[PDB]
């Protein structure tokens, strides 16, 4: 039974919520805008590093703002019209290379072409590749 | 499936505990491609989630290691 | 012998004088004479009256108790 | 497996049996333990039987539908109960429009009681104490 | 009972196949007067059908009496709910327990669709290789 | 095209539509044709028509209420 009037956001002072604050049957709390966190304090308000904590916001490299982020891409990539997703630009398109017992395998990225590279091989457990010079190693185990 | 900081911060989980046995994995764009032991499988999903799933190929012998060329 | 609780029979020490069935009327208050299954009801002023009608290849017995097949 | 209806004492003595005519597919029966009668349901004949104790005196006392539309109808009568204090017999019906039915020990006032939410009542019975029907359906499993 | 004194049971009687051999029970004067017995319908061929057989899609009568599509399509025909089964394509409805029997019930092996999904009973089934569920008395009874 | 339960083929533009379309007014039951409407259940207030408004919207002069019904 102790300010039941609600009203106790409605000074400076007191209360001191720093952006905005909702009164219960008795009291004052704390609230904050989009993409700012209510510090332990329960005052206050922080930019969260929303790059840090949440890469998943961004298809690609992310670039902190206080109070937002915004998506880039990293270089050869295009951004979407819709402002996160990044789309490779070289005409190359890729492919998997996998390798199995006996064999190391060339898989397109969507499951349509499935060829052979090498056959006969011992045991294939380890695998890569050299861009410069267009080779390939491999562990025959 | 986690992935997190090159300092070892921030983890955070694509698939929890939904895997049988994943050996290799490597991405590409938005998509992360993995090798399966006990299913003996390669298959894919989105990178940060996990939606999408989906079997690529059904290896007969154990698919070890896989690599994206580009 | 709670599974068959203990009541007072209507038809009790003289089957209502019905010759026949004496049944107990729905309600469960008063009985009502009857008939078997091969006998016709006939209704008196004061007295039911069965009698025998069984068919042909049945075979009725002396003191008119019932009809049995002939075989 | 034999199409006849026993008694014997229950000190395993005397054994006799007591219906062997004209008995098709006896489904069920009860001793009406107040006016001394035996009432007992057929499949085959979709009737409702009654006989005195010993055998003697069968008649028939209830035969082709219940109700004034016909919709509920002898088809594979089961289960029968006696609630002689109110001179009444309930039997289940598991056939297409299965019910349960209830008719005056005499074969008057014939009448459905449960007609809803009913497939295969195998069991009937009263609790004599509350005037409580029970039934068990082995369709619907309550 | 027919002319010549044997009797015949009821429902071959007007059946269009002469039982009594003095063709009493195909007689036309009589299968047309007669009325069937309570429960059953009557075509107007003069054959008896238990009236769960109206709307059974499949013809009874021979003469598709027994199949009115007016009144069939309507709402007076609905399946008995959470007791039936529906047909995805006909209009019959079939006893619940009729589903994933091996058996062709709604006459487009709707009843007999998807039969993987259905869940057996958690106590009492036994689930077959084909994912039918039997009761568990049935196992081992050889 | 919906399927009636005596086997109508109709059009989902008809499901609910308030009419019979099938013959046997299967389209039109209330298993389709009940649409709860807003309970607003948990940790708010409630007016009029299903208006959630938070608890400090209870009779506070503001006409937020559809026609003030607080
Ligand atoms: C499968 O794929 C492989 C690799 O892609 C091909 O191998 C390449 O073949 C080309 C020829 O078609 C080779 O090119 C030649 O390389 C010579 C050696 O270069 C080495 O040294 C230089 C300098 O340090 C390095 O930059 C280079 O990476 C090598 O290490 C050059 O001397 C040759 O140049 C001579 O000829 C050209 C004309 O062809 C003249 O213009 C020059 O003046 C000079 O006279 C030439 O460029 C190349 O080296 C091979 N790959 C590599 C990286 O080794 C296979 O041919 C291919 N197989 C098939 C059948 O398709
Ligand atoms: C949460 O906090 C923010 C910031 O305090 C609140 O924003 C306020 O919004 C109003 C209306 O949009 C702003 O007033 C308007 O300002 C513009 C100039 O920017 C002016 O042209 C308009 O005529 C109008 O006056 C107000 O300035 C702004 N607050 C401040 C102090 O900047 C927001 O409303 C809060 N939300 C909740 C739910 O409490
Ligand atoms: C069904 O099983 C029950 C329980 O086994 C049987 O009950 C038993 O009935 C006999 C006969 O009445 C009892 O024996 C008698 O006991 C009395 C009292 O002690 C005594 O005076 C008699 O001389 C005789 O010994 C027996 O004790 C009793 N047991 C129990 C546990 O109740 C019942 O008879 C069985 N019914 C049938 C149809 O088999
Ligand atoms: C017994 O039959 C009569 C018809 O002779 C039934 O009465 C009709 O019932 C339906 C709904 O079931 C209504 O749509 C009709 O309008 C009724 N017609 C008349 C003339 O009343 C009656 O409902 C049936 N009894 C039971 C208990 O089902
Ligand atoms: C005949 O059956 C009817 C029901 O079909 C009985 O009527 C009910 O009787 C009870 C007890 O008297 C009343 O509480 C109900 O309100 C009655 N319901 C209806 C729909 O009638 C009637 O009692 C029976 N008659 C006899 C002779 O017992
Ligand atoms: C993989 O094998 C399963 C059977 O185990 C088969 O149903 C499936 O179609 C196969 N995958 C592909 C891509 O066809
Ligand atoms: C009909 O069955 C449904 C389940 O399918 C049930 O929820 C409902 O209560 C039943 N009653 C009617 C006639 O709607
Ligand atoms: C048919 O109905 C009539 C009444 O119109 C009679 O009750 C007749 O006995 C019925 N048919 C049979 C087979 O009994
Ligand atoms: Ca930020
Ligand atoms: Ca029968
Ligand atoms: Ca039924
Ligand atoms: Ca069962
Ligand atoms: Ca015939
Ligand atoms: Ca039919
Ligand atoms: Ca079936
Ligand atoms: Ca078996
Ligand atoms: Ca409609
Ligand atoms: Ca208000």
């Amino acid at each position: 039974e102790k300010g039941c009037g609600i009203n106790e956001c409605l000074d400076s002072s007191i209360s001191r919520c720093d952006h905005n604050c909702t009164d219960t049957i008795t009291s004052f709390y704390c609230s904050c805008l989009p993409g700012y966190k209510l510090m332990s304090d329960k005052r206050s308000c922080v930019d969260i590093d929303e790059c840090k904590e949440s890469p998943q916001l961004c298809s690609q490299k992310c670039e902190n703002v206080v109070g937002s982020y915004i998506c880039k891409c990293a270089p050869g990539y295009i951004r979407e019209p819709d402002g996160k997703s990044c789309r490779q630009n070289s005409n190359i398109e890729p492919y998997l290379i996998f390798s199995n017992r006996y064999y190391i395998r060339n898989l397109t990225t969507d499951g349509s072409s499935y060829s052979l590279i090498l056959q006969g091989l011992g045991n294939v457990v380890a695998l890569d590749f050299d861009r410069v010079e267009k080779r390939l190693y491999w562990i025959d185990a | 499936i986690e992935f997190s900081d090159l300092e070892g911060h921030h983890r955070h989980t694509v698939y929890d505990g939904s895997l049988p046995h994943p050996f290799a994995l490597t991405i590409f764009e938005d998509t992360v491609f993995w090798t399966d032991w006990n299913t003996r499988t390669v298959e894919k999903g989105n990178k940060y989630d996990g939606s999408g799933r989906v079997v690529l190929v059904n290896t007969t012998h154990k698919p070890f290691d896989i690599h994206v060329y580009h | 012998p709670y599974r068959q609780p203990i009541m007072s029979n209507p038809c009790g020490t003289n089957n209502g004088g019905c010759s026949h069935l004496c049944l107990i009327k729905a309600g469960g208050r008063g009985f009502t004479c009857a008939c078997p299954d091969d006998f016709q009801t006939v209704q008196l002023r004061d007295r039911t009256l069965c009698m025998p009608m069984c068919s042909s290849t049945q075979f009725l017995c002396g003191n008119n108790e019932k009809c049995i097949p002939i075989w | 497996e034999k199409q006849i209806i026993e008694r014997m004492f229950l000190n395993k003595t005397n054994r006799e049996t007591i219906i062997n005519h004209r008995l098709r597919r006896a489904e069920s029966l009860a001793v009406d333990w107040v006016s001394r009668k035996l009432y007992w349901l057929d499949a085959i004949l979709d009737c409702l039987f009654v006989s005195d104790l010993e055998g003697r005196h069968r008649k028939m006392i209830a035969q082709h539908c219940v109700d004034a539309n016909n919709t509920f109808c002898f088809e594979h009568p089961r289960g029968i109960v006696l609630h002689p204090q109110r001179g009444h017999v309930y039997w289940a019906d598991w056939g297409v429009h299965a019910y349960i039915g209830r008719i005056g020990m005499d074969g008057t006032n014939k009448s459905v009681i449960i007609s809803t939410k009913i497939e295969w009542p195998n069991a009937i019975t009263i609790d004599y104490t509350n005037d409580l029907l029970y039934w068990a359906d082995a369709h619907l499993g309550y | 009972q027919c002319a010549n004194k044997r009797c015949i049971p009821q429902s071959w009687q007007c059946d269009s196949v002469n039982d009594c051999l003095d063709n009493s029970d195909e007689d036309t004067s009589h299968c047309a007067s007669r009325t069937c017995r309570p429960g059953q319908f009557k075509c107007n061929n003069g054959r008896c059908i238990p009236q769960s057989w109206k709307c059974d899609v499949d013809n009874d009568c021979g003469d598709y009496s027994d199949e009115p599509i007016d009144e069939c399509t309507t709402a007076a025909y609905n399946c008995d709910n959470h007791t039936e089964f529906s047909c995805k394509t006909n209009y019959r409805c079939i006893p619940q327990w009729a589903v994933c029997n091996g058996f062709d019930d709604c006459r487009d092996n709707s009843d007999e669709q998807g039969c993987e999904s259905v869940p057996c009973h958690p106590s009492g089934d036994f689930r077959c290789a084909n994912h039918h569920c039997i009761p568990l008395r049935w196992k081992c009874d050889g | 095209q919906f399927t009636c339960q005596n086997g109508r083929c109709i059009p989902r533009f008809f499901v609910c539509d308030e009419d019979n379309d099938c013959g046997d007014g299967s389209d039109e039951q209330e298993h389709l044709c009940h649409t709860p409407e807003p309970t607003c259940p948990l940790h708010q207030f409630r007016c009029d028509n299903g208006h959630c408004i938070e608890m400090g919207r209870v009779c506070n002069h503001v006409d937020d209420c559809s026609d003030n019904s607080d």
